[PDB]
């Protein structure tokens, strides 16, 4: 038994998938500024600011 | 004095001009860049060295 006149399946074969990056640098350095470990930066003028 | 503003300039004769402050141009360039970013050319009073580099 089948209860559509027309039944149509759609399947979407365009799901993104994590990459790796080889650019971010990191520096380890001995402060208290801020509590979590880690703080991505796009300036010296943010960095100033905490 | 304060609260009194003073300003010195030249007029005839052979001398120059040298002002002391608080501050230093490392610690006050972020601020300034920071209040207002509409500028190209920088330039600068202080004369010694280290204010330069």
């Amino acid at each position: 038994y089948q209860d559509k006149v027309v039944d149509v399946e759609v399947s979407l074969g365009t799901q993104p998938i994590d990459t790796v990056g080889f650019e971010t640098p990191m520096f380890l350095a001995m402060h208290g500024n801020f509590p979590e470990r880690i703080r991505f930066y796009v300036s010296t003028a943010g960095m100033v600011a905490d | 004095v304060s609260p009194n503003v003073v300003s010195v300039g030249k007029g005839a004769g052979v001398y120059k001009i040298v002002n002391e402050s608080s501050e230093t141009v490392a610690t006050v360039l972020p601020s300034v860049i920071a209040e207002n970013h509409n500028w190209y050319f920088l330039a600068t009073e202080a004369r010694s060295d280290a204010d330069i580099v």
